[PDB]
RNA sequence: CUUUUGAUGUUAGGGUAUUGGCCUAACAUGGCUAUGACGGGUAACGGGGAAUUAGAGUUCGAUUCCGGAGAGGGAGCCUGAGAAAUAGCUACCACAUCUAAGGAAGGCAGCAGGCGCGUAAAUUACCCAAUUCUAAAGAAGAGAGGUAGUGACAAGAAAUAACAAUGCAAGGUUUGUAUUGGAAUGGUGGGAAUUUAAAACCUUCCCAGAGUAACAAUUGGAGGGCAAGUCUGGUGCCAGCAGCCGCGGUAAUUCCAGCUCCAAUAGCGUAUAUUAAAAUUGUUGCAGUUAAAACGCUCGUAGUUGAAU
């Protein structure tokens, strides 16, 4: 709980939808911080009602703990999010998952293609 | 295609292998500053091998050759920096005149143990390994480190030692109180 | 004088003499002729693989009295009969009489070693155990 | 002649076993012990 | 040497996307060469570079980039803006697969993987997340590319203790070193936090967690060169070692051991090559009475060198 974030090049981008930024995390003495605590911080910092347009990634907790570098991208609406953020990302926020297992068989599949008038 | 990586050679080998002069030279300098080899010795020999090569090359040039005058004056800013020269000897014919006792003076081992901190020179590589030691914010487990005199100043016990504040937090220390609560109950 | 041309415009002759006299220095020879492949049995190499045809005594230079004890083998590569020395207090016997040596040069390029006449190479490896190891046993025991 | 003797005097020699040692330093810590073996009291 | 077979040129053409003996015809008799032509060799792709050098240099450069070339070997085409394409086609040669014997397809010097060759070299892994390309161009593909796996190729950092008591030691009270004993901490094991396309590592925190800190440092040496034993046994010109000189013929400081020591140390040996050491290829910078080496002598073309003004 004692544990400052302090927010550097911060730059706002309306060709896209967001605010990128590198993150800080100063947490003296008691190490690593959830990502979670993090986004709520963030969240209360930027009025920021909803918690689910923040996505924090590349969260480096640097030798000998006590501080901790990250990357923050803040989206203005969680449709903007799901325009142009990378499917992965998503995923790991938790606002989608397809478990498709396409596989690379897939392009085995693709090659047995000889011949098509193939449901088969 | 390959890394673009590149990587280099720290420290140069003698030459002479069993020179005894020498070879007792660098026993000397490995007792007085807890060093684990000769090739410390060497990889800092190197070090300032490098920099004085620098140093006889811009004698080589003439005053206000542009070269000597920029390169020369960054040479010496650096030499500054690193705690080689300080306020009386920064001429360039002086950078030079730097030996291995100099550079390792600036090792933070050497440091610490100046500093009060460690009994000895091989207790304070030893605290520098067991992840004690700070350099201003950043703790530091290596004893190589150049420490630089801008950070001399900011060279304590870290936040999270146990003789920094931050618990006995030991396989040892917590085990014995462990054991003397047990003991109480 | 000095013997040679020290003109500004000599350069020609000054290269091409040099040129003509490096092949008198012995091991600039040795080193761009090209009988170095044709006329050397590892051919340019390291090591080679051989195996034996004849475990043999060699009897030393003059001054020193001993039987040194050589294998003569095979090498696969190229087909040359080479004796190789075998090192050791008694490792003559911890090879077979065929057996896959892997044989080392002495230490001299070609040139021969020591009390040995005329043998240039050292077996250093039998069934793929190391001639040192076997030696020292501690480490390895010969695997057949 | 004789590869007979091949191994002759290794086979000869009394096999003595090594023995028990306090286990040697290794690293600063034996270079330590050599400098003060050579300069600090010695000196 | 080149020239019937275009060698060198001129003219006219043909051809080309265009120049051109590039090809044809006609006509000259040229062209290159001791400043090495033409052959031969290269264990030769070129270069950017690499190693090693005080400075010169010497060697290397298959190999991150640029260029060339090739897709078993030659040759020939089609398509197309671009190919004389090879995961296009035709043919022959050399390999070789299926076949019901009629035919058919095939080309890893793409990625893995296998046999062979060999002294000599990794997984039939995961993914398009990044970098890029292609497309009907966010949204698909990509063994291009990336990520892991193997990896002592190299390269970097760095554990294997430290500290304090007495006991013992030596020095002019302090350093050093045998008993104890509390502190420190990685390693290793398990969780998370994070990392990541998903994992794994990294780092991070929390539980576990050293005293013979068995969590056990090796490698090669101890005559000289060369740092370190004329310590103990064994052998007895044998076995062996020894890059070299040498050691061994019952005191071996050299063999075989054990102990002790020395060096470099998570590395350290051996081999072959190479650079330096090599002013032992000498431009800097060698030597030539006698050590290797002044042509028997003079003339002489090229070559090099050339008074002053
Ligand atoms: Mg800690
Ligand atoms: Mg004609
Ligand atoms: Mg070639
Ligand atoms: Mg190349
Ligand atoms: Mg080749
Ligand atoms: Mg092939
Ligand atoms: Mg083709
Ligand atoms: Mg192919
Ligand atoms: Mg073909
Ligand atoms: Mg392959
Ligand atoms: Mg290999
Ligand atoms: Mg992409
Ligand atoms: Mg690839
Ligand atoms: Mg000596
Ligand atoms: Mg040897
Ligand atoms: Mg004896
Ligand atoms: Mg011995
Ligand atoms: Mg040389
Ligand atoms: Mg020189
Ligand atoms: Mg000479
Ligand atoms: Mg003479
Ligand atoms: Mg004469
Ligand atoms: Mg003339
Ligand atoms: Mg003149």
């Amino acid at each position: 709980d004692q544990f400052t974030i302090r927010v550097k090049k911060y730059m706002s981008n309306p060709l896209l939808r967001r605010k990128q930024f590198a993150l800080e995390i100063l947490h003296p003495n008691k190490g690593s911080v959830a990502k979670k605590e993090v986004k709520e911080r963030l969240a209360k910092m930027y009025k920021l009602n909803n918690v689910n347009t923040i996505v924090l990634f590349g969260f480096k907790t640097l030798f000998g703990g006590g501080r901790t570098k990250g990357f923050g991208l803040i989206y203005k609406n969680v449709d903007a999010v799901k325009k142009f953020e990378k499917k992965y990302r998503l995923v790991r926020e938790g606002l989608i998952d397809k478990e498709t297992k396409a596989g690379r068989r897939a392009s085995k599949e693709l090659k047995n293609r000889r011949k098509k008038v193939r449901g088969t | 295609p390959k890394s673009y990586r590149n990587y280099s050679k720290t420290a140069r080998n003698p030459k002479r292998p069993f020179e005894k002069e020498r070879l007792d030279q660098e026993l000397k300098l490995i007792g007085e500053y807890g060093l684990k080899n000769k090739r410390e010795i060497w990889r800092v020999q190197y070090l300032l091998a490098k920099i004085r090569s620098a140093a006889r090359y811009l004698l080589t040039l003439d005053e206000k050759s542009s070269k000597r005058i920029f390169q020369g004056e960054a040479l010496l800013r650096r030499m500054v920096r690193q705690g080689l020269l300080g306020e009386n000897e920064e001429k360039l014919d002086y950078v030079l005149g730097l030996t291995l006792p100099k550079l390792l003076e600036r090792r933070l081992q050497t440091k610490v143990f100046k500093l009060g901190l460690a009994k000895s020179v091989h207790h304070a590589r030893v605290l520098i390994r067991q992840r004690h030691i700070r350099v201003g914010k950043q703790m530091v487990d290596i004893p190589s480190f150049l420490v630089r005199v801008d950070s001399e100043k900011h060279i304590d016990f870290a936040t999270t030692s146990p003789f920094g504040g931050a618990r006995p937090g030991r396989v040892k220390r917590k085990s014995l109180k462990k054991q003397k609560e047990k003991t109480e109950a | 004088g000095s013997g040679k041309p020290s003109g500004l415009r000599a350069a020609r002759k000054l290269r091409i003499r040099r040129r003509t006299q490096r092949w008198a220095d012995k091991s600039y020879k040795k080193s761009h002729l090209g009988t170095r492949w044709k006329s050397n049995p590892f051919r340019g190499s390291s090591h080679a693989k051989g195996i034996v045809v004849e475990k043999v005594a060699i009897e030393a230079k003059q001054p020193n009295s001993a039987y040194r004890k050589c294998v003569r083998v095979q090498l696969i590569k190229n087909g040359k009969k080479i004796t190789a020395f075998v090192p050791g207090d008694g490792c003559l016997n911890f090879i077979d009489e065929n057996d896959e040596v892997l044989v080392s040069g002495f230490g001299r390029s070609g040139h021969s070693v020591g009390d040995l006449p005329g043998v240039k190479f050292k077996v250093v490896k039998v069934a793929r155990v190391s001639l040192l190891a076997l030696f020292k046993e501690k480490k390895e025991k010969p695997r057949s | 002649g004789s590869l007979a003797r091949a191994g002759k005097v290794k086979n000869q020699t009394p096999k003595v076993p090594k023995l028990d040692k306090k286990k040697r330093l290794t690293g600063r810590a034996k270079k330590r012990q050599l400098y003060n073996r050579r300069f600090s009291d010695n000196g």
